[PDB]
């Protein structure tokens, strides 16, 4: 049985003219294939992982660590999303704040 | 058919 242990994550947004940036990169969806996942617990597992985190950027000094599965981003689910779905959900240009539940732990 | 891969944010 699985308990995942969930914690919080606010990244402030850097923005640079016309360029937003979060400073960090994803990978899975439930349109890709999970078996691919090089972080992955279970090969099944079709969630939204942070595959980079970049020096000196947004996510780094929020805490944000490679690995990491996004749970949730501003109250919005992000285990059965797309893969542009979930960065849809992450590049909401009207937003500063981006709030992140993420697990790097399972309990037990 | 579709491979796992990641994007820059």
């Amino acid at each position: 049985p699985v308990t995942a242990v969930v914690q919080r994550v606010e990244i402030h947004k850097l923005r640079q003219g016309e360029n937003l940036i979060l400073g960090f990169s994803i990978g899975g969806g439930i349109d890709q294939d999970p078996s691919q996942n090089p972080f992955s617990e279970d090969k099944t597992d079709k969630g939204i992982y942070v595959t980079r985190v970049s020096e000196g950027g947004p996510a780094e000094i929020a805490g944000l660590q490679i690995g990491d599965k996004i749970m949730q981003v501003n109250g919005w689910d992000m285990t059965m999303v797309t893969h542009d779905q979930a960065r849809k959900r992450l590049t909401k240009r009207s937003e500063e704040v981006v709030r992140l539940l993420v697990t790097r732990q399972s309990l037990q | 058919q579709l491979a796992w891969f990641d994007t820059d944010l």
